[PDB]
RNA sequence: CCGGGCACUCUAACGGGACUGCCCGCGAAAGCGGGAGGAAGGAGGGGACGACGUCUGGUCAGCAUGGCCCUUACGGCCUGGGCGACACACGUGCUACAAUGCCCACUACAAAGCGAUGCCACCCGGCAACGGGGAGCUAAUCGCAAAAAGGUGGGCCCAGUUCGGAUUGGGGUCUGCAACCCGACCCCAUGAAGCCGGAAUCGCUAGUAAUCGCGGAUCAGCCAUGCCGCGGUGAAUACG
C-alpha cells in the first residue's frame, strides 16, 4: 500500500503532476489502478465591496483545494528510479502515506 | 489603524479571552478574515492584485 | 437565573482587605473599583463605597444582600 | 373535581385540566398522571373518588400552589425590591429585568403606549 | 409554534434538546 | 430477458430493470405501494405503460435514490419510458406524443445575494 | 462607482498570480504575510531599478523568488555586488534559506506597470500630464500593442478642483476577458496632493 | 404584458380522471406549495360528495364549475374626472379562473371543520344553483345589467 | 459485509452537441409564424461583466494622502464604566393569532459546506442543559447528522385552548480572569397581547412566489430572528 495524496490550487498543475508520475511507473509496474479524482474542498468568500456602506453589493471569491490519488500497486525499485526528484510544477504538493 | 492598537501582536493580554484578529496588512479594527489574516478591504485588493493563489471568481 | 457553578469568584483585592479588616474590628469607608466579585457573609455590617464609573456611592452592605454583586447598589444610569 | 386550593376543572381531558391549577402545567400534570396511577386520556367526569383523592394527596402536598405560590412569588419581588437592588429598581419602575432593550418594544412590561409630541 | 421553547418546534428552531425533545 | 431505462427528474436517479410478468413493481426491498404509500401522484410512476399496456404483460424492479419522493415518482416514469423504448423502438410512437421521453430540466435556482429567497426582493416602506 | 480592477478580472484565463504554491488552514497566513514582506522589501529598494513583477514560488521550503527587471544592471550589480546585499538581507528576514532570481523584461512602455510608474515620474517632476499621456500610448503603440489606455487623477498640474484625464488609442476592451489585458497602478505623491495613475494595454488575442 | 401575448401555461393533465380542470381546482386549492396535501384534501372531497350524494363528482363538479361561471362583469374606466364603472363581457379563461377561485374562496368561507368537507358541500351547492360562490357571481353579474347605463363606454 | 467487477449512479478533467441547418407559409432583406427531428432551440436556464458621464453622491473612521490645529499634551497604559440608557416616533425583521392546524410517538427521502484539542460516533451519570470515559477521521472512507415539511398511527374539538410564549419568580449547566450593569443555554412554575390588522404601502412572471429545514463566514462565548449559500415540495396570473 503506497497512498500518495495530490493536492493543489490548480488542476492542471495536478494533472500535469499525476500523469508525470503515472508515466514513470507505467514503465516498471503493474496494471496501476491510476489517477482517480477526489472531491475538492470549496472555500468560499464573500466581501462587501465598498469600505463603508454600500450594503449590498458584496461580491465573492472561492478558492479550491483540489485532490488526486494514485494507489500504485507492487512497485518494486525502478518505479522509484524515476520518481525520487525529477518534476517540473511547483505550486503542485504530494504526500505519501502507507 | 493605529498602531498602538496593534498591542494584540505581542500578544501577553493578560488574559486569553482578549485575542481579536487585527488584520495584519490594514491593522482593521472590525472585520478581519481569520483564514488570510487580512480584512474584507484588504482581502479584496490583495485578490485583486493576483497575490492569493487558487483565489477566482466565484460565478455559478 | 444566575450562575457561578463553583468556586464562587471573589476578587482577592477586596477578599483579602475584609479578611483582614475583620480582625481589628468594623472599619469605616472602603474604596472599592472592582464590582465584579462576589458578596460573601462576613460583609455584613461594613460601608462599601463603589464606582459608578464616574462617582464614589457608599452602599450600606446587609444579611438580606450576601447572595448578590456589589454594584447593584451603584446605579450606573441616571434619568428622570 | 376540586384538587388544590380551590380549583375545579371539568368535562376535559384530566392532564389538561389540571393544567388549569395554578402551580401545574404540562409538565407537572404529566408527572402526576404518572406517579398517580390514573389513565390521561379520562375525561374529568369519569374520575373516581379514589382517583381524585389520589390526585389530591399527591397535588395537594408536593409542589407549593395557588395561594402560597402568588404569595411567594410577590414577597420575593417585594424581597429583592426593599433591598436597593438594580433588579428591584427595574421593578419599581415598571421596566423589563431580563436584560432587553428599553428603546423599542418594552410594551408587555410597560403597558399601553402614551404618545407624547415631538 | 416556534418560539415555544418548551415544545419540540421550538426547540428545533432553537436547534438545542432537553425533556420535550430528547436527542435519541 | 430484461431492459433497461435510467431516467432523472429534479435531483432524482432511479434505475428501472423491466422483465415479463404479472405487474409486481418493488423498490429498494419494498413493495411500490409500501414506500410511496399514500401519495397520490404515485398513479403517475406507471403511466408511462399505459400507452403500451402493461401491468399483466410486465414486471419491474426499481432502485432510487436522491431529493425527493415526487422526483423519485417522476425519475422512475422517465427511466420506464426509456426502459420500454429499448424494449421495443416503435413505442416511441406512442411516447413523445405522450411527452414520457422528454428529460424535465426545472431545476431549482440559485439564491442570490441582495435577496431573500433568489428573487425575493427585501420590502421598503416610504421611498 | 463601476469598472472592478482588471487583473483581478484576468486572473483566471489569460493571466496568473504572483504567488503560486499550496497550504492549509495551519500555514497559509504567515506564509501569505512573508510574501508581503518580499513584495514590501523589492518596491522599497528597486523601485528605481525599474522592476515590473515579483513571482514567488514554493515546492517545499524551496523559495524561487522571481523579479521581472526592465534593466537588470541595476539588480545584478557590478560584479554581482547588489545581488549579495539585498538577497542576503531577504535571508536575514526569512529564515527559509531562500535564494533570488532575474529575468529580463522587453520594451519597459510595453508592460503597463512599468508605463504607470513612467507616467508617475513624470508627473512628480510636474509635467503637463497629457503630453506624457499621449507619448506613453504612442510608446506602447509603436510595438504591437494593439491597443493603450491612460488615465489620470485629480488635482491635475496641482489645479485645486480635482479632474480626470483621457488619451487612450486603438482598443481597450476591459469589458471582455479575452485579449491579455495587462493593467499597472502608480502613485505620484506630490506637494498639492496625490494623483493615481493607471495603465492599460492591451496586446494578443488568444 | 407589454411585447408579447404571454402564452398561457398548459397544466399537466390528472392522475385520477385525466382531466385539467381538476388539476387547475387542485392547484387553487394549495397552499405554501403543498400539491400532496391539496389532492387529498379535494380526493377525500370526491368521495364524500359521491356518497353523500349518489353522482358521479365528476359532472357534479364540471356542473357546478360552469354554474359558477360569470357571462359579464364591470372594469373601472377614467373619463372626464372620476373613473366609472363599465360592464363587459368575460374572457373563457378568466371565467375558469374566476368560477376555480370563487370556488375555494367560498369553501374555505363555510363553516364545516374539515377542508375536504367544505370542499365537497361548496361543490354540491354551486353544483344545485346555490351556495355562497354562485352569489358572488350573481352578484359580480349583477354588477351588470344595474350600470348598465355606461353601455356606450365599453372600450 | 466479503470474493470480485465497472456496466451503472456518481466524482472531475477533456470533448461532442444548435447553427433558424431541414420543410410549409409570409417577406425585397434581416427576420417572423408553424412543423418534424433532438436532452435541449430562436438568448435553453443562472451568473461573472456595468459605456462617455451624471448627482461637488460615499468614506481621509480601512488604507494611502495634500494642507490646517495637538504636544506632560487629542498622543500612551490600565482599571471601572459606556456604545445595551426611555414618557415617545419610524425602518427592517422574527414569532403569531390556529383544524390545509398543534402536540405525541413511529418512519423515509436532500444538496452545499465545516472539523488536529477541532469536529466528537459510542458507554455511563443526570428530567435536562452538560459532565466523565473514550473510538475514529490528517477526512468520496470519520464526525457535525437528526434533515424539516412528508407518510401511517394517536390525542385535541372551535375554546385566549393541548392556539400564542411575552412577562416574571425560582433552580442549574457552559464558555470565560470575570456574566450587577450586560451572555447563551436547560428545568419547574407563571401563560401577556394577539381571534388576519385603519389610511396607506411592498416583493415576485417558473421552479418563480409561497413554505420547509440545512450549512457557512466573523467567533472563547454569544444577545444571528441578521447576512451569505444549499437543497425539499411547488403555484396563481399577464385582456391589455
Ligand atoms: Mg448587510
Ligand atoms: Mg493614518
Ligand atoms: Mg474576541
Ligand atoms: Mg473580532
Ligand atoms: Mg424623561
Ligand atoms: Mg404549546
Ligand atoms: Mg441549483
Ligand atoms: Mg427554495
Ligand atoms: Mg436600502
Ligand atoms: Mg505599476
Ligand atoms: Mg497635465
Ligand atoms: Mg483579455
Ligand atoms: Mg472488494
Ligand atoms: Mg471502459
Ligand atoms: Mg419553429
Ligand atoms: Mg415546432
Ligand atoms: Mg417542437
Ligand atoms: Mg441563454
Ligand atoms: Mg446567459
Ligand atoms: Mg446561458
Ligand atoms: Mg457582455
Ligand atoms: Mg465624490
Ligand atoms: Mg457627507
Ligand atoms: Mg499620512
Ligand atoms: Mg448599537
Ligand atoms: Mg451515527
Ligand atoms: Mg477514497
Ligand atoms: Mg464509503
Ligand atoms: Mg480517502
Ligand atoms: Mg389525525
Ligand atoms: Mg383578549
Ligand atoms: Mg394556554
Ligand atoms: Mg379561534
Ligand atoms: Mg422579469
Ligand atoms: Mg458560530
Ligand atoms: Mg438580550
Ligand atoms: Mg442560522
Ligand atoms: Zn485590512
Amino acid at each position: 500500500k503506497i497512498r500518495i495524496k495530490l493536492r493543489g490550487f490548480d488542476h492542471k498543475t495536478l494533472d500535469a503532476s499525476a500523469q508525470k508520475i503515472v508515466e514513470a511507473a507505467r514503465r516498471s509496474g503493474a496494471q496501476v489502478s491510476g489517477p482517480i479524482p477526489l472531491p475538492t474542498r470549496v472555500r468560499r468568500f464573500t466581501v462587501i465591496r465598498g469600505p463603508f456602506k454600500h450594503k449590498d453589493s458584496r461580491e465573492h471569491f472561492e478558492l479550491r483545494t483540489h485532490n488526486r490519488l494514485v494507489d500504485i500497486i507492487n512497485p518494486n525499485r525502478k518505479t522509484i528510479e524515476q520518481l525520487m526528484t525529477l518534476d517540473l510544477p511547483t505550486g503542485v504538493e504530494i504526500e505519501i502515506k502507507t | 489603524a493605529r498602531k498602538a492598537l496593534i498591542e494584540k501582536a505581542k500578544r501577553t493580554p493578560k488574559f486569553k479571552v482578549r485575542a481579536y484578529t487585527r488584520c495584519v496588512r490594514c491593522g482593521r479594527a472590525r472585520s478581519v478574515y481569520r483564514f488570510f489574516g487580512l480584512c474584507r478591504i484588504c482581502l479584496r485588493e490583495l485578490a485583486h492584485k493576483g497575490q492569493l493563489p487558487g483565489v477566482r471568481k466565484a460565478s455559478w | 437565573p444566575r450562575s457561578l457553578k463553583k468556586g464562587v469568584f471573589v476578587d482577592d483585592h477586596l477578599l483579602e482587605k475584609v479578611l483582614e479588616l475583620n480582625a481589628k474590628g468594623e472599619k469605616r469607608l472602603i474604596k472599592t473599583w472592582s464590582r465584579r466579585s462576589t458578596i460573601v457573609p462576613e460583609m455584613v455590617g461594613h460601608t462599601i463605597a463603589v464606582y459608578n464609573g464616574k462617582q464614589h456611592v457608599p452602599v450600606y452592605i446587609t444579611e438580606n444582600m450576601v447572595g448578590h454583586k456589589l454594584g447593584e447598589f451603584a446605579p450606573t444610569r441616571t434619568y428622570r | 373535581a376540586r384538587i388544590a386550593g380551590v380549583e375545579i376543572p371539568r368535562n376535559k381531558r384530566v392532564d389538561v385540566a389540571l393544567t388549569y391549577i395554578y402551580g401545574i402545567g404540562k409538565a407537572r400534570a404529566k408527572e402526576a398522571l404518572e406517579k398517580t396511577g390514573i389513565n390521561p386520556a379520562t375525561r374529568v367526569k369519569d374520575l373516581t373518588e379514589a382517583e381524585v383523592v389520589r390526585l389530591r394527596e399527591y397535588v395537594e402536598n408536593t409542589w407549593k400552589l395557588e395561594g402560597e405560590l402568588r404569595a411567594e412569588v410577590a414577597a420575593n419581588i417585594k424581597r429583592l425590591m426593599d433591598i436597593g437592588c438594580y433588579r428591584g429598581l427595574r421593578h419599581r419602575r415598571g421596566l423589563p429585568v431580563r436584560g432587553q432593550r428599553t428603546r423599542t418594544n418594552a410594551r408587555t412590561r410597560k403597558g399601553p403606549r402614551k404618545t407624547v409630541a415631538g | 409554534g416556534k418560539g415555544d421553547r418548551r415544545t419540540r418546534r421550538g426547540k428545533i428552531w432553537r436547534g438545542t434538546y432537553g425533556k420535550y425533545r430528547p436527542r435519541k | 430477458e430484461q431492459y433497461y431505462g435510467t431516467g432523472r427528474r429534479k435531483e432524482a436517479v432511479a434505475r428501472v430493470f423491466l422483465r415479463p410478468g404479472n405487474g409486481k413493481v418493488t423498490v429498494n426491498g419494498q413493495d411500490f405501494n409500501e414506500y410511496f404509500q399514500g401519495l397520490v401522484r404515485a398513479v403517475a410512476a406507471l403511466e408511462p405503460l399505459r400507452a403500451v399496456d402493461a401491468l399483466g404483460h410486465f414486471d419491474a424492479y426499481i432502485t432510487v435514490r436522491g431529493g425527493g419522493k415526487s422526483g423519485q415518482i417522476d425519475a422512475i416514469k422517465l427511466g420506464i419510458a426509456r426502459a420500454l423504448v429499448q424494449y421495443n423502438p416503435d413505442y416511441r410512437a406512442k411516447l413523445k406524443p405522450l411527452g414520457f421521453l422528454t428529460r424535465d430540466a426545472r431545476v431549482v435556482e440559485r439564491k442570490k445575494y441582495g435577496k431573500h429567497k433568489a428573487r425575493r426582493a427585501p420590502q421598503y416602506s416610504k421611498r | 462607482g463601476n469598472k472592478i480592477h482588471p487583473i483581478g478580472f484576468r486572473l483566471g484565463i489569460t493571466r496568473d498570480w504572483e504567488s503560486r504554491w499550496y497550504a492549509g488552514k495551519k500555514q497559509y497566513r504567515h506564509l501569505l504575510l512573508e510574501d508581503q514582506r518580499i513584495r514590501g522589501l523589492l518596491e522599497k529598494e528597486l523601485y528605481s531599478a525599474g522592476l515590473a513583477r515579483v513571482d514567488i514560488e514554493r515546492a517545499a521550503d524551496n523559495v524561487a523568488v522571481t523579479v521581472h527587471v526592465a534593466k537588470p544592471g541595476v539588480v545584478i550589480g557590478r560584479g554581482g555586488e547588489r545581488i549579495r546585499v539585498l538577497r542576503e538581507e531577504l535571508a536575514k528576514l526569512t529564515g527559509k534559506n531562500v535564494a533570488l532570481n532575474v529575468q529580463e523584461v522587453q520594451n519597459p512602455n510595453l508592460s503597463a506597470p512599468l508605463v504607470a510608474q513612467r507616467v508617475a515620474e513624470q508627473i512628480e517632476r510636474r509635467f503637463a500630464v497629457r503630453r506624457a499621456i499621449k507619448q506613453a500610448v504612442q510608446r506602447v503603440m509603436e510595438s504591437g500593442a494593439k491597443g493603450a489606455k491612460v488615465i489620470v487623477s485629480g488635482r491635475i498640474g496641482g489645479a485645486e478642483q480635482a479632474r480626470t484625464e483621457w488619451a487612450a488609442q486603438g482598443r481597450v476592451p476591459l469589458h471582455t476577458l479575452r485579449a491579455n489585458i495587462d493593467y499597472g497602478f502608480a502613485l505620484a505623491r506630490t506637494t498639492y496632493g496625490v494623483l493615481g495613475v493607471k495603465a492599460y494595454i492591451f496586446l494578443g488575442e488568444v | 404584458a407589454r411585447r408579447r401575448r404571454a402564452e398561457v401555461r398548459q397544466l399537466q393533465p390528472d392522475l385520477v380522471y385525466g382531466d385539467v380542470l381538476v388539476t387547475a381546482f387542485i392547484n387553487k386549492i394549495m397552499r405554501d406549495g403543498k400539491k400532496n396535501l391539496a389532492a387529498r384534501i379535494f380526493y377525500d372531497a370526491c368521495k364524500i360528495i359521491q356518497e353523500k350524494t349518489g353522482q358521479e363528482p365528476l359532472k357534479v363538479f364540471k356542473q357546478a364549475v360552469e354554474n359558477v361561471k360569470p357571462r359579464m362583469e364591470v372594469r373601472s374606466r377614467r373619463v372626464g374626472g372620476a373613473n366609472y364603472q363599465v360592464p363587459m363581457e368575460v374572457s373563457p379563461r378568466r371565467q375558469q379562473s374566476l368560477a376555480l377561485r370563487w370556488l375555494v374562496q367560498a369553501a374555505n368561507q363555510r363553516p364545516e371543520r374539515r377542508a375536504a368537507v367544505r370542499i365537497a358541500h361548496e361543490l354540491m351547492d354551486a353544483a344545485e344553483g346555490k351556495g355562497g360562490a354562485v352569489k358572488k357571481k350573481e352578484d359580480v353579474e349583477r354588477m351588470a345589467e344595474a350600470n348598465r347605463a355606461y353601455a356606450h363606454y365599453r372600450w
